């Protein structure tokens, strides 16, 4: 930073070890003060290596003489005297980081926060920030997982993540704080941090247990409130990882989860694309979920969930592994919520398939097909139409419904004319075909 | 084998060769090719009637016959016409400023921007004005602000501005536009602001364009008293430039990097915040920065471990990296003299004193900063 | 004062057509149709009695009187 | 095996292939022998759903020949003066462009004939710049194999009459390459960008015509010492100065076209042109001593045989603070009076006449 | 910029009466009342 004026390498070499011997147990503070004067002299002489060695020696003397309190105000004075040399203080924090991690003790938490206060004065991205990250991670381990330190590690990561990250160390630090955030069970902030970090991909092509760990912590975050389409998308994003690391149990249970989720997701054009892409997989045939997907994806079958709970509901009781199935539906509280989420999901599916097949269906039959009463069937029918999914008009006094838009006489005669022209074209094609086949058949 | 190996000769002579009969037909095809006149459709008269200005002659109207996709044609689109076929036979997109294109797409093979020392602050200034807005718009979305537009570099004529401009040009080499800000003058009254609008339209076509132009003082000026017709052409060119870069419609993801030598003579209207968001002065190289540049320039030099670099630092002061390859050069043909394979420290001392005595003569080595 | 905030207003204070014209754009190769466009814009103005014509950037380009014709 | 069938096709397919372009070329070369429309290339890289072009014709027309049907855009770089079909409205063939009116032939000497023997006095300096300029021309391959790119900018500073102009032309003659001379004191043009345009086409002309010698005179006039007063701030000449700066690196590859700048006082330049990749070889041009001045005028008068046995020693004594130009004027003053003085005494008055 | 066409004429006239190859055929004489010639007044000792 600034040019060195007067070096004292000879002075520190001839005196510092002698000072250490004179204060082996640290009972003398005049020795600390005289090295403070010496490092002040070198600081005014703008020497960095001499000051750094003095600070390293001072903390080392405090380590061996185990004066924890006197260390606290000593490092406070050193870091607050005039701010000294940024290289020297960055060094001194580093050996302090190396020392606080070896002695468990009770007041190391006080040591951790003390250095945190010394480094939080600024100068984070510049002059060492990994020490502060390690101290915050060290605090997490000391408190064994809570909400206050999880918030602290939440509000710390952003500066160093944006400034100077590591393709392994930084992302693991992000993974090690979101799990605490999910442990706190905060959802808005955990969603915000997850979506601001997942933009940094294209390293997962060489992941060992990182992309899967990220995903398996954000599975609970999404599915907690309402997510069902993003659930299937990253459950297939953890399905393609056993493709390169073929382990049967995780692979098969991932297949069971993604197949169940992709069907369970609310109907949309994108979900139709995923279910068609998922279907036809060569490696998916050997599981009962293959039969479940083939039945429940297409051909507009009557998805009577009362029948499905025994026809294809065996995954609840016993399957090949039934570990994802028990996680989804075998649970008590969240399982019954997902059971109800299967219960309705097949109701809109049955309404949707009935929309393209039956124009007018009596109220009793539709309620029986939906496995509900008249009022519940009309309530869901109202739920579809307010979403503009289906074109439905009901006479509630009569209990009769219609799905065909009233045909305006303009386009009604247009399709009649198009039907006429199609017939006219068919006459032309048939006439040419029969007359020419007539010509071939009378070549005799 | 004689019937085998004599074959392998004769067909190879051709392949790429004997590729002439069709080249002949193509140029004969050109010989009877109709040349279709070119205009810009000002506006669409009706669904089948389109008002088109010939680039030179009058506005005609033409009409697509059966399948020319009249919907995709827009007021201002480019179509081919014929004074005989009465219609548009095919449609054509736009232009790209060709003269500017090649001189902006012929960036020579440079070295990395890390090969110049002492300007790390300027390097990170370039990163947080170019890379940051496009890589992470989500952070600025949480911020809710627009990224800055441009940055100015000024100082002594020897700083590394050309190296930095060439290094950032070599970083992309595909969407980087270089401007020298002096080919604007031409024989005709036109084609002065027409070109300026054209690569601005090119900057509209490609979002991540980095526009570099040098010597704003070559168009800037302070104020022209008793202006000449050539002076008057600057001020309308400057005004057109100002109203096309700031104006009423702004640019998106387009950043302008400009450099000059006289900051005081620049027009105050351009340098106000909003057009020039940041002003950066590249100062004198530091003594340790000069040491790093000297080591960089003396990399591939046959020398042993006796060179007193500190002596060079003490003697050579106020000397840009320009003067340092001079010293490296001057030690070069000093080594050529007497036919010495290696370079001795005395050659560097001769170079330092000769360059120092060279530099004594010149005064006012740098303009004062604003 | 903006010098156009009264033209963007007023045209809405009393409902009236507003045209930017732009003098700098007008001086171009379309000098032959320059008379025609003035006729066209005047006809547009005459078509809607509630209208105002607003022309900009006259000083620098549009018929400066002290500098000789170039 | 299968040769005799292959080549009876091949040689036939070779000769008939080439004959039809011989027909076609003719069919387009007569059109190339009748082009009429300048090529103001307004390019589009129209990739076929490769390239394309717009040609502002001479008759004020525009023709969008598709994909440029005859000439590759690698060589057909934009500009003007490239053959266009008068009937087919297609790009025909490249042809030399226009060298900016003044630059077409400002003062360009095709080949100088002045020899290195008639100049002298500064032989150490003249040999120094020959090694830095002439050798990079004749033995250019030696530098190419060595790996060191020769420097290009040589600044030759010294009071007038030191033989800078002859030395530059003599060096150009030795290189046997194109020589281009720039009237530096008159590059200050009232027209905006005129001097910038002139220097561009001078560099363009030099690049198009051999490894040349760009001999720019009056570098002090071109570049001010940045001593900025409101009397004159070198505002409009800083335009042209940085223009010369950005064209100094145009010929860095293949290391051709050297720049020689002649002035009297190098101190009147800012540290812009004194750059290692730019003008770097500054060579002093002092007034010759008594021996050198006597030798210079003796060489000048070598073609004069009127007065035998003139040792010019008294002339050397009387030639105090005189230039090589002054020595030439002194000797030719004898060449004007030595009719019908004569020996060792018809030389003094030459300097006295000028003032 | 005051008298630049004069300078245009000066450049071309020097190119014309430079002689190139010396020739005793053509002659040139320049007559004024005051020696107000430009900078070529020092090149002319070789020419005029
Ligand atoms: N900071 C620097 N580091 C390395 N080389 C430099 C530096 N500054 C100048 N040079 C030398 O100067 C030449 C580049 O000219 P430059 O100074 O970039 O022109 P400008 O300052 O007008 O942009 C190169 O040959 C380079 O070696
Ligand atoms: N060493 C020399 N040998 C022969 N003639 C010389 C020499 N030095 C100068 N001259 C004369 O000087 C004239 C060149 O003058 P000029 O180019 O104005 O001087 P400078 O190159 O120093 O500016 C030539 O006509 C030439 O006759």
């Amino acid at each position: 930073i600034v040019k060195m004026e007067v070096d004292y390498s000879a002075t520190v070499d001839q005196r510092l070890p002698e000072c250490a011997k004179l204060a082996k147990e640290g009972r003398l503070q005049e020795v600390i003060e005289t090295l403070l004067s010496l490092e002040k002299q070198t600081r005014t002489a703008s020497d960095m290596v001499s000051t750094s060695r003095i600070l390293v020696a001072v903390v080392k003397m405090c380590y061996e003489a185990k004066e924890w309190d006197l260390l606290n105000e000593n490092i406070m004075l050193l870091s607050k005297r005039r701010s000294q040399l940024k290289q020297a203080v960055a060094k001194m924090v580093q050996q302090c980081c190396t020392y606080v991690e070896e002695i468990t003790d009770l007041p190391i938490k006080l040591r951790l926060i003390d250095t945190l206060r010394m480094v939080t004065e600024g100068k984070i991205y510049v002059e060492i920030e990994r020490a502060r990250l390690t101290k915050t991670l060290a605090t997490i381990k000391e408190q064994n997982g809570d909400v206050k330190e999880a918030a602290s590690i939440l509000q710390e990561l952003q500066v160093e993540t944006y400034g100077s990250m590591e393709k392994k160390e930084r992302v693991e630090f992000i993974l090690e704080q979101m799990r605490l955030c999910l442990a706190v069970k905060d959802y808005i902030r955990t969603q915000i941090i997850s979506k601001k970090i997942n933009t940094k991909f294209f390293q997962e092509e060489n992941t060992e247990k990182l992309k899967l760990k990220y995903y398996n912590l954000m599975i609970q975050l999404d599915q907690h409130e309402g997510s069902y389409l993003s659930i299937c998308k990253h459950y297939r994003a953890i399905y393609d990882t056993p493709c390169i690391q073929a382990e049967s149990e995780k692979w098969q249970q991932a297949l069971k989860s993604v197949v169940l989720y992709v069907i369970l997701a609310p109907f949309d054009n994108e979900q139709s694309d995923l279910v068609h892409r998922i279907s036809g997989d060569k490696k998916l045939e050997e599981i009962p979920k293959y039969k479940d997907l083939l039945k429940l994806f297409t051909t507009m079958e009557l998805m009577r969930w009362s029948t499905l709970v025994e026809d294809y509901g065996m995954e609840l009781r016993k399957g090949s592994l039934e570990s994802p199935a028990t996680d989804v539906f075998g649970s008590t509280e969240e399982g019954e919520k997902r059971w109800k989420d299967l219960k309705n999901r097949v109701v809109e599916h049955n309404i949707r398939i009935m929309a393209k097949y039956y124009t007018r269906i009596t109220m009793k039959r539709m309620a029986q097909l939906l496995d509900l009463s008249v009022d519940e069937s009309e309530a869901f029918l109202s739920n579809l139409v307010v979403n503009k999914t289906i074109f439905a008009k009901v006479d509630r006094l009569a209990g009769i419904i219609n799905f065909q838009r009233p045909k305006d006489p303009n386009n009604l005669l247009n399709d009649w004319s198009q039907k006429l022209n199609s017939l006219m074209s068919l006459v032309n094609k048939t006439t040419h075909l029969i007359a020419k086949e007539e010509m071939i058949h009378n070549l005799q | 084998k004689e019937i085998d190996g004599r074959l392998k000769e004769l067909r190879e002579q051709l392949k790429e060769l004997t590729k002439q009969y069709e080249k002949s037909e193509n140029d004969l095809k050109a010989l009877q090719s109709v040349g279709q006149i070119v205009g810009e459709v000002l506006k669409q008269l009706t669904e089948e009637k389109f008002i088109v200005k010939a680039t030179n002659g009058p506005r005609y109207v033409v009409g697509c016959r059966r399948q020319l996709d009249k919907s995709k044609l827009k007021p201002g689109t480019r179509v081919a016409l014929d004074m005989t076929t009465l219609t548009i036979m095919r449609y054509l997109p736009r232009e790209v400023d060709p003269l500017v294109y090649n001189m902006s797409h012929e960036d020579p093979g440079n070295v990395s921007y890390s090969e110049i020392g002492g300007l790390s602050e300027q390097i990170r200034e370039l990163r947080e004005v170019i890379e940051l807005p496009l890589t992470n718009p989500e952070l600025f979305q949480r911020v809710g602000i627009i990224p800055p537009k441009g940055c100015l570099l000024y100082g002594p004529p020897g700083t590394g501005k050309t190296l930095l401009a060439r290094a950032v040009a070599s970083q992309l080499d595909c969407n980087f536009l270089k401007v020298v800000s002096s080919s604007i003058v031409d024989k005709y009254i036109g084609e002065s602001a027409r070109l300026i609008r054209e690569m601005f339209n090119y900057a509209r076509d490609h979002q991540p364009c980095i526009i570099f132009m040098d010597e704003i003082d070559a168009i800037g000026g302070r104020r022209f008293s008793e202006g000449t017709s050539a002076d008057r052409e600057i001020q309308r060119t400057l005004m057109e430039l100002l109203n096309q870069m700031d104006g009423f419609d702004t640019l998106h993801r387009v950043k302008m990097i400009m450099a000059t030598n006289r900051p005081d003579t620049l027009d105050p209207a351009l340098l106000r915040p909003g057009r020039l968001d940041r002003k950066i002065h590249i100062d004198l190289p530091n003594e340790q920065a000069r040491l790093d540049i000297l080591k960089i320039h003396a990399g591939p030099i046959t020398k042993h471990g006796e060179i007193d670099y500190e002596a060079i630092v003490k003697l050579s002061d106020g000397f840009n990296g320009a003067d340092l390859r001079n010293v490296c050069t001057e030690a070069g043909m000093f080594a050529i003299r007497a036919d010495h394979d290696f370079v001795v420290q005395e050659d560097f001392m001769k170079a330092v004193r000769k360059v120092a005595d060279s530099k004594k003569l010149e005064s006012k080595l740098d303009y004062k900063p604003v | 004062c903006g010098k156009t905030m009264l033209a963007k207003a007023v045209a809405h204070h009393t409902t009236a057509a507003f045209i930017r014209v732009v003098g700098s754009e007008f001086v171009q190769k379309y000098l032959g149709e320059g008379p025609r466009m003035v006729r066209d814009v005047f006809r547009l103005a005459k078509e809607n009695a509630p209208a105002i014509i607003f022309i900009d950037e006259i000083d620098a380009i549009a018929t400066k009187r002290f500098d000789a014709q170039t | 095996k299968i040769m005799k069938s292959e080549v009876l096709r091949v040689t036939h397919e070779l000769q008939a292939m080439k004959d039809k372009i011989k027909e076609n070329s003719e069919k387009i070369k007569v059109n190339k022998t009748l082009p009429y429309l300048v090529s103001n290339v307004i390019e589009l890289l129209d990739v076929d759903p490769g390239k394309c072009a717009v040609i502002k014709t001479s008759t004020r027309q525009t023709y969008f020949l598709p994909v440029i049907g005859l000439v590759d855009a690698e060589k057909l770089k934009p500009g003007d003066l490239v053959g266009v079909n008068k009937d087919s409205y297609l790009i025909l063939e490249t042809l030399p462009t226009e060298y900016d009116s003044r630059v077409k032939a400002m003062e360009v000497d095709e080949r100088p004939t002045e020899q290195y023997s008639d100049i002298g006095g500064l032989d150490k300096q003249i040999q120094e710049l020959v090694e830095a300029i002439v050798l990079p021309m004749n033995h250019k391959e030696k530098f190419e194999n060595l790996g060191i790119q020769p420097p290009k900018g040589v600044l030759m500073y010294g009071p007038p009459g030191t033989g800078k102009t002859l030395l530059a032309r003599a060096c150009a003659a030795q290189t046997k390459a194109t020589f281009l001379k720039l009237a530096g004191p008159q590059l200050v043009q009232m027209f905006i960008g005129d001097g910038a345009k002139l220097v561009r086409d001078a560099f363009a002309l030099a690049k198009e015509k051999a490894p040349s010698i760009i001999f720019i005179d009056e570098l002090d006039a071109i570049g001010t010492k940045r001593f900025d007063s409101e009397k004159a701030g070198d505002r409009e000449v800083q335009r042209t100065m940085l223009e010369l700066l950005n064209q100094l690196d145009g010929f860095q590859p293949n290391t051709q076209v050297k720049v020689i700048a002649a002035t009297n006082r190098v101190d009147i330049l800012d540290p812009a042109l004194l750059r290692s990749g730019r003008l770097d070889r500054k060579i002093e041009f002092p007034m010759p001593n008594e021996e050198a001045r006597a030798r210079i005028m003796q060489i000048h008068s070598r073609k004069m045989n009127v007065s035998p046995d003139v040792n010019y020693e008294e002339l050397a004594r009387c030639t105090d603070d005189f230039n090589g130009a002054q020595c030439k004027a002194v000797c030719v003053e004898a060449g004007m009076i030595a009719l019908r003085e004569l020996t060792h005494e018809d030389y003094m008055e030459g300097i006295l006449e000028v003032q | 910029g005051g008298d630049n066409e004069v300078q245009r004429t000066m450049l071309e006239l020097i190119n014309q009466l430079d002689g190139f190859d010396p020739r005793g055929n053509i002659k040139v004489l320049m007559a004024t009342n005051r020696p107000d010639t430009l900078d070529p007044a020092l090149m002319r000792p070789g020419r005029l």
